Formats: structure tokens, sequence, C-alpha cells
RNA sequence: GAAACUGCGAAUGGCUCAUUAAAUCAGUUAUCGUUUAUUUGAUAGUCAUGGUAUAACUGUGGUAAUUCUAGA
């Protein structure tokens, strides 16, 4: 009934990037929106590669459905992938971990505060501590 | 015990057969045979027997059958593989039994043995449809009647020697086992005019 | 003091000597979905199509032209065994690093396919290989060191039984490179023959170890 | 502005660069270097928009840190390195060379180039002078400053330079009936042999050029760049051979 | 700042906003081709005005002038590629002779009504907005496609449509559900 | 690797057209009448290596207060 056929086009090796770039064309008739994890699985099997070294992104199901086209990448190993990929995609594939931080606002006003702060400031802290003691 | 060792052993038997056949034709060429295997795997027109044929002595034999209005026939010829070395046939009792599968407008598929070139094709088995496979709904995508009910037209044996597919004017593709001729699956075309013309 | 506290940036300078100090060999202490270990038409052919995808170096492309004209199957390997090996060693002494990684890989899988009958090739392969190691010492590539010693451990894993039967000769083939005055060359060859030592059985162990004792008293001068 | 600008609009780019209006508001402002501003090409636009091998600045930046490509043997790590006409681009991991050379379409043009052709490069000597301690020297069109040349050479003269030594391989003078490339102007890229030169004292001297279809046109000497003799180019030429058609 | 994305109003109002003859023209053509909008009429007539304007420009231009030859060739080939201008009518007088009724025919809702896949032109526009017919392989729910010749040969029902393809709709399945429920009750 | 010293940037970007009628602007010059940090390419034969410091920091302080500071 439904057969997810994962096809490629325009395959170029980038040994400078130590990878292969290709346009992915998915046919999923009687089906909608297969997940990129499974696509990376099948592609890693097809290219005899490892899913972590495989990366797929930017997918668009056509008008109506049944067929989706996006873009995929496979580095020559996990080391290439880890050294080359954007960190949000690494987190998206779970390879990296999502960093936690203050917001851009908290960081901005924090930088502004510390920028008005001069020096290391522990001497200042002791001075204001004893001045409040005064 | 190792698969690479077993592959090499099959290759050793293969080259032994190659060198003994070379000695037979003698009573370079081995690598030519290897390149012939590669050309079989992929190549242009290489089989050049267009002059060795003896057409004036070609023995002719017509075989009248009881079934009427034969539509198609599919010959299965098992060949020895190049990458692996068992066979292209599935079973052991086959051992390269040359098979024929004829479909006729009397809704009948018939398998024959044609393993000998002097004898006549032997009617091994058969399977005939009928009007009891007439479907109940007649207006839906479901056409899963296990037999054909109208005007079979074309047949194709799978190259693995496991299955045979049949299609006809009942807009269905029933694939069957090749031994019991049991319908292992049936694919409706899900159409009103999606009638099966020819298979490949 | 080495670098113990990892900074946040993605890219360390990572000098060659540090690379050497961090490098190890054993693929069994490693592992992966190896393509030759993954598709089972032929290991050499699988590695060859893989590197025909991967490598773009003129040395390897001329090599691949010749070999993709020559061999397409395991009987073609068994027939044209010598010629493909001579072309292999030809490009091997043509010395192109970009081709040296895939050619070493095809050397490894070529032995894995041709096991028990390879030893006649394998001896002068050892010779040309240790020549290539000296060439890398003239060069400066931890990658080339890694590829060569990985190929060495590969051939050891592939041809273990004949070499544990003929162990002390394989030691002799590497003694000038074991006694070569480079600590890391000695270290890598020690790791590979150490794998072989842990593989070898007891009679050949006592024999080989006693002969090593006499070889020590012969080269009593050398400390490396 | 109270100084120079670091910024380059989308529409402010030269038209031959063939860069779309919509994938940016900004073009990468090329750094200073050999060539001048409008007749150059940044390497990231070269790679991403022609070779398509990278798609992002982080990618091509990582490549430059990976130290791959050598322009005339020298690696740059500048993204917006001003690559201009008649340039040698060396690709190690892909094992290629590339002559950057103008298009028949008035654009630039990559050329697949072998190592022997990449070993040298061409150059229009634009000014010969006598330096301090009476040293004679030349500066080319690509900014190559070469001491002690052959005395017969003058300004605007074509010179084959081996890049491997950075040395004067040989030279080619400025005569009528020499094969000439046209670098700028409306008719740039149209390779032809010079008919002659209308000369003006102190004025922009015009040049009459006839190409293989016996078609004659007139450009300025600045656009004029001699290649070689008749049927004798020192370089390999791309398809079309610099010929305008309908 | 950015680049101004270029755009256009696709139509123009007529000169006299009220005239009986043109009003009956519009009513006849609208109820003829199942249409709905004066603005659509203004779109198609604006296209014809532009095209035959440029055609007259080419007519005023001199024969064998390569610009005239080039532009006439391009216009004619685009017309016949749509399927408006005919093969025998490959000259500029016929280009002047082309008409909004031909364009309304070359419109898709007209064409599928000719194909008889709906009882009405309006019924065809209904099926169009139900998305039950795909052109070639592409599903289109726009009745004003202006197809080409290969594509009008390639008109067919949608394989996802309950008519020329997939399972019946929600109404049929819910009525079958209530009917199975009532029969099992 | 905080801080601090040192380097460079911070003379672009963004916002507006108050002013301004041969002024700008536009085209067309030219500087053999100017300088150019930077890029790039060349470019120098003509003590087994002095000293001064000061930040950061330690410690005492001022005030109503500031990205203030003083003494050491």
């Amino acid at each position: 009934s439904d057969a997810v056929t994962i096809r490629t086009r325009k395959v170029i090796s980038n040994p400078l990037l130590a990878r292969k770039q290709f346009v992915v064309d998915v046919l999923h008739p009687n089906r909608a929106n297969v997940s990129k994890d499974e696509l990376r699985e099948k592609l890693a099997e097809v290219y005899k590669a490892e899913k972590d070294a495989v990366s797929v992104f930017g997918f668009r199901t056509q008008f109506g459905g049944g067929k989706s086209v996006g873009f995929g990448l496979v580095y020559n190993s996990v080391a290439e992938a880890k050294k080359f990929e954007p960190t949000y995609r690494l987190v998206r594939y779970g390879l990296a971990e999502k960093v936690e931080k203050a917001s851009r606002q908290q960081r901005k006003q924090k930088k502004n505060r510390d920028k008005k702060i001069f020096g290391t400031g522990k001497r200042l802290a002791k001075k204001v501590a004893r001045r409040n003691a005064d | 015990e190792n698969p690479a060792d077993k592959r090499r052993r099959l290759a050793k038997q293969y080259l032994e057969n190659l060198k003994s056949e070379a000695n037979d034709i003698l009573t370079d060429i081995i690598a030519s045979r290897l390149k012939e295997d590669v050309a079989e795997q992929q190549g242009r027109v290489f089989r050049y027997f267009g002059d060795k044929l003896l057409i004036s002595e070609a023995k002719q034999s017509f075989t009248r059958v009881g079934e009427n209005n034969l539509t198609c026939i599919s010959c299965f010829q098992p060949v020895l593989n190049k990458y692996t070395f068992e066979e292209s046939s599935n079973g052991d009792k086959n051992k390269g039994r040359l098979f024929a599968y004829t479909v006729s407008k009397d809704l009948q598929l018939t398998k024959y043995d044609i393993t000998d070139f002097s004898k006549r094709p032997k009617k091994l088995k058969y399977a005939k449809g009928g009007a009891k496979y007439i479907p109940t709904s007649k207006h839906e995508y479901e056409n899963t009647t296990e037999g054909h009910y109208d005007e079979i037209l074309t047949v194709a044996a799978s190259p693995d020697g496991k299955y045979v597919v049949t299609g006809g004017r009942d807009r269905k593709l029933i694939v069957w086992s090749t031994e019991s001729l049991s319908p292992v699956k049936v694919i409706p075309t899900k159409d009103r005019r999606g009638e099966v013309l020819s298979l490949a | 003091q080495r670098q113990t506290t990892k900074s946040s940036k993605r890219y360390r300078y990572s000098s060659f000597k540090a690379r050497i100090d961090d490098l190890k060999i054993e693929p069994a202490r490693n592992l992966e979905k190896r393509v030759h270990d993954y598709v089972e038409s032929s290991h050499f052919l699988a590695s060859f199509d893989q590197w025909k995808e991967i490598n773009l170096s003129a040395k390897f492309t001329e090599f691949a032209a010749e070999i993709e004209h020559d061999v397409q199957t395991l009987p073609q390997i068994l027939y044209h065994d010598k010629k493909i090996f001579n072309s292999l060693v030809s490009f091997i002494n043509f010395h192109d690093e970009f081709s040296l990684q895939p050619l070493l890989d095809l050397l490894a899988q070529f032995c894995h396919d041709l096991g028990p009958d390879f030893l006649k090739f394998y001896e002068e392969a050892i010779k040309t290989l240790i020549n290539l190691l000296d060439a890398a010492i003239e060069f400066e590539s931890s990658n080339v060191f890694e590829w060569g010693f990985n190929c060495l451990a590969y051939i050891f894993k592939y041809l273990s039984k004949f070499l544990v039967k003929k162990l002390v000769l394989t030691c002799d083939l590497l003694i000038p490179l074991l006694s070569h005055s480079k600590e890391y060359l000695s270290r890598f060859s020690a790791e590979a023959l150490s794998f072989l030592v842990r593989k070898c059985p007891v009679s050949n162990l006592r024999e080989f170890v006693r002969s090593v004792f006499e070889k020590l008293e012969g080269d009593d001068e050398q400390t490396n | 502005a109270r100084g120079p600008k670091k910024h380059l609009k989308r529409l402010a780019a030269p038209h031959h660069w063939l860069l779309d209006k919509l994938s940016g508001c900004y073009a990468p402002r090329p750094s200073a270097g050999p060539h001048k501003l409008r007749e150059s090409l940044p390497l990231i636009v070269f790679l991403r928009n022609r070779l398509k091998y990278a798609l992002n600045g982080r990618e091509v930046k990582a490549i430059l840190m990976q130290r791959h490509v050598k322009v005339d043997g020298k690696v740059r790590t500048d993204t917006t390195y001003p690559a201009g006409f008649m340039d040698v681009i060396t690709l190690d991991a892909t094992n290629e060379n590339f002559r950057l050379v103008y298009d028949v379409k008035g654009r630039f043009a990559v050329h697949r180039i072998t190592d022997e052709e990449a070993s040298y490069k061409l150059g229009k000597v634009k000014k010969v002078q006598l330096g301090k301690k009476g040293v004679p020297y030349v500066v080319t069109h690509d900014g190559r400053t070469i001491r002690y040349p052959d005395p017969n050479i003058k300004v605007n003269d074509t010179v084959k330079i081996d890049l491997a030594s950075g040395k004067i391989t040989d030279f080619i003078k400025f005569d009528a009936g020499k094969l000439v490339y046209v670098t700028g102007g409306r008719n740039l890229g149209r390779i032809g042999t010079i008919v002659h030169k209308e000369r003006h004292d102190g004025g922009f001297d015009l040049v009459h050029i006839k190409d293989s279809l016996d078609n004659t046109f007139v450009t300025r000497l600045n656009n004029v760049f001699v290649i070689g003799e008749q049927g004798k180019p020192y370089i390999s030429l791309p398809k079309g051979k610099g010929i305008k058609l309908s | 700042p950015r680049a101004p994305r270029t755009y256009s109003k696709t139509y123009s109002t007529p000169k006299r906003p009220y005239e009986s003859s043109r009003l009956d023209a519009e009513l006849k053509l609208a109820g003829e081709f199942g249409l709905k909008n004066k603005k659509e009429i203004y779109r198609i007539s604006f296209q014809l005005s532009k095209i035959r304007r440029a055609a007259r420009d080419l007519l005023t231009r001199d024969e064998k002038d390569p610009k005239r030859l080039f532009e006439g060739n391009a216009l004619i080939r685009r017309l016949v590629r749509v399927g408006v201008l005919s093969e025998d009518k490959k000259k500029l007088d016929y280009v002047l002779a082309l008409k909004v009724e031909d364009f309304l025919e070359r419109r898709l809702q007209t064409q599928v009504y000719k194909l008889g896949l709906a009882k009405s032109v309006h019924h065809a526009r209904v099926l169009i907005t139900q998305r039950h017919i795909a052109v070639g392989k592409q599903i289109v729910n726009i009745p004003s496609f202006m197809v080409r010749l290969d594509s009008e040969k390639h008109i067919d029902f949608a394989p996802t449509s309950p008519f020329g393809g997939a399972r019946p709709g929600r109404v049929a399945r819910r009525n079958a559900a209530r009917k199975a429920e009532a029969s099992g009750e």
C-alpha cells in the first residue's frame, strides 16, 4: 500500500567538507510526513553509513502530499559530523546538548551592570560593607 | 567456517571448472570468461551468436492445448549467480527446472516443465478462475478476490523463482506461489479503467 | 603538564607531537559499521567503491581506472592477484597521502579477502610498508601514521594463525623498525605485535620469547 | 561618511557577480588586495555561488581554517579575498586547478586547469620603472612587482610568469596581429586579434580588433590584454573561444 | 532596507463603467463559463489588450527585421504552447484575431466541462474546489489554469479523491458507520 | 582563566533632510598639485640579551551622590 521510497539527486562528494551533498526526494503515497530519524536510518543503511554522521533537513511535502523533497548530508564519520555541523542541528540530533543561558536581555543588562563596574571589586565590596557598618 | 573462506572456496571450485572447460575446448580465455561475467552483470550487446545458428535443422513441434485463446507465456530459466554461487532458483528439488507459465482467456494459468529440448512441455500444474471470484461490492477500491474473474491477459514470473504475477481485464494483479499456484497476494489497481496490459 | 582542562572553543591547535601522544591503534578497542564488514559482495570491492566515492586524488584515480578495468569480482581477484598487487605497490611507492589512505584501506581489505595465500605478497608488503613509515617520519602526518598502523593491525587480525605459527620471523621483519630510534614508532609496532603476542599459543610463545632473549643479547647495545 | 565603509549593499554589487536580490541585503564587501574593486570576486561567492560546495560563512570559514586552497600557491584565510581575472585556484582534496577568466556573457568564468597550466600564470605589465639604487623593475596588472626584467619589455606587455618561482617565464610584446583578450567594456571577453591602435597624445588610445568571424570593434588599451600569437595562445581557452553570437 | 519585491495589479477597469452591450457580454460569458467576477473579466481582457497591442506594434514594425521576427516567433510559440493560436493560424493577423472566448475555453473549468467530468461548468468548478482532479500528476484547485495541450490530454481524477482514487469521504463513511451501528443494533 | 596592562576597533552601520538655488547632484575630467592605518607584491651584512616603572592585587581613607577617588 504505502512505500516510503527515499531517492537522491545531484550527489556531490565534498572531501573538503568530507561529506556528500544530495537532494533528497521522498515518495510516501498513502502516507504523510515520515520522520527524519527514520529517513536518516534508511539513508545510513543505504549508504552503509552511520545515522549520527547522516544529517537531513529542510524538507517540504508537495501540494497535496505523498511526496516530500528536502536536503540531506552524510559526513565520512561521526568525527567529521561532530567537527562540522551546526550545534543546533547537533542538539536536534541529540549529539550536542542544548546550552542553558540567561536571555539576551538578562545578558545585555548584566553586561551593562558589570561594565559600569570597574576592577575586580572585592575591595569595593569590603569598603561598602564597612561603610554600611558606619 | 568463515564466509570469506567459503566464498573463496566457491571461487576455487569456479576457477577449477573454468580451467577444466578451457582444457576441454583446447582438446587468457579464463579471464575472458570473467569479463563475460562482468558484461552479463552490465554490458552492451555482447552475445554474438548471430552466425553459429543452424536454422535449417531447427526442430519444430507444435503443441495443441485444450484451453482456448492463449494470451501470454512466461519462461523461468534459473541461472547461476556471479556474486553468490548457489543458484537463482529457490528450492533444492528444482535444481534448474525450466518452467513455463501460460495464461489463457479461459481464465487459466498453467505451469509446464520444459526442462528437456527433445520432449514435449509437460503440464505440471494449473489454476483456473471463474465467476465465483466476482466481487460483491463492484464499486470500491477493494478487488481482493483470490482468483481472477474476468479475462486474464498477462503473466510474469519473478526472477527469484518464488512468485508469479498475473494481470488481466479484471483490473487486478494476483501474485501466486509457483508450486501450489496459491494466491499469495492480490493488488487491486483501484481504478475504473486500470486494466492490466503487459508486465515487466 | 598537558591540556587537562578543556576550554570551550571547538578548535584546538593540537600540535603534531600531541597528536602522536594521543594516537592509539586497535580497531577492536574501536569499532564501527565498516562498509566491508557491512555489505558482503566482496570486502575489497566494497572498500573500492567506497573510496571511489570518497577520494579525489589523481594518483588514486589513475589507480582506480586500471583496477576498475581489471577486477569486478572475487574470481577476478583470484585470477589477476599479482598484477593488482603490483599496481598497488607501484602507487604505494608513488607516495601520495591523499591516495595513501584509501590505498592502505584497499590493502587491508585485499588481505582480508586474500588471506591464507597472501603471505608471499605480504612479506615485501611489510618491506614497502615500513619504507612508507620512514617516508611519513620524513613527512609529519599523524593521519598517515594512524592509517599505516591500522592497516598493520588489520593484516594481523586477518592473517593471525599463519603468523602465530611463523611468529619469530614476523618479529624479525619489524625488528629494524622496533629497534628504530623513534619511541612512538616503537610504541605503535609494539601495540600491533602485542596484539599478536596476546593471540599466540604457548609453545610458539616460549620459542619466540627465548629467541627474543637471544636477540636481546645480540643487540645488547640497543635500549630502544 | 567620516571614513571608509565596511558595508556592501545587495544592489551595490557589480552586476556581473550574478547575485540575487533576495537572499541578502548585503553583499560581502571584498577586502583590499591585488585587483581593484569591481573586477574581483570574493572566494565565498566563488565557492558558494558557483562551486556550491559550501552554503554558509561558517562552512567556508571552517574550510579556510582547514587550509585547503592555495591561490598561486599561497593559501589565503580571508573570506572576502579579492580574486580577480586570470587567476590560478588550486584544489588539493579535489585535485583540480582553475583559471578565473572572463565570460562570453560578460561575467567571470572558472576554467578546469591542469597542474602544468597552473604552474605558471599570465600578467599584463602595466608599469616599468627604475627603482632606488638604479634597479629596473615592473609592476603587472595583478600587482606583481618584479625586479630586473628583460629590457625589451615595455608597459602593457603580456608576460608568462612561473608561479612556482614567481619568475618571468617569458614575455609577449604589443604588436598588431596579436591575439588579445578584452577585459572591460561592453565587448569584454570577446577574444580577437588586434587590427591596430588609434593613438592620441595624452588621450585614451583606441584599439581596433578583429576576431575569427572577421568582426571588428574598438576598445581602450586598458581593456586591451594581449594573450598570444595568431592560433598561439599560451593558455587553454574555454568553450566558445570568446565569440559573441545571436 | 531591502529589495522591493515587484508586483502588479493584474487587471484594469473599463473606460465607460456602465454600458448595456458590455453588461450583456459579461452576463452571457459569465453564465456561459460558470464565472463569477467582473474583475476576472478585466484580468483576461487586460491580457488580450496587452498582447494584441504588442502584436500591432510588431505589425507596424518592418518585415524581416530580426527583432520583429524574434518577437513574433516568441509570441506565436507561446500562444500555440498554451493552445490558443492554432497551427494553421500561425500569423500575426490571426494573433490579432484571437479572442477572450478562446482564452475562456483554454481555461481549465471550461476544458474539464468539455471533457464531461461534470454535468455543469459550475459543477466542474465545484469539483475543482473539492480538489478531485489532478493535472498530469499535480493536483490543482484553481479553475483558471489555462492548460497546455499535453496537460488537457493529461486531465484525470485525483488518486486521493474518493472518485478517482482513495477511500470515500467523511459523509459516506459516517453514514456507513451509522448504518452499521443501526443494523448491529 | 576573573581582573588588569598591551593590541585594534569603536571615524561603518542605523535615523533625518533642518540647511543649501551652479552650491550639491549628474555626466565628463584631471591632479606632472595631495596623503593613505590596512591588503597584496617586492624591499635592509655597512649581548649568553641594561634599566625605569605602574595597573591589576594587598592595606588606610573621603562623600549625599556618579563608570568619583586620595594616600601608601
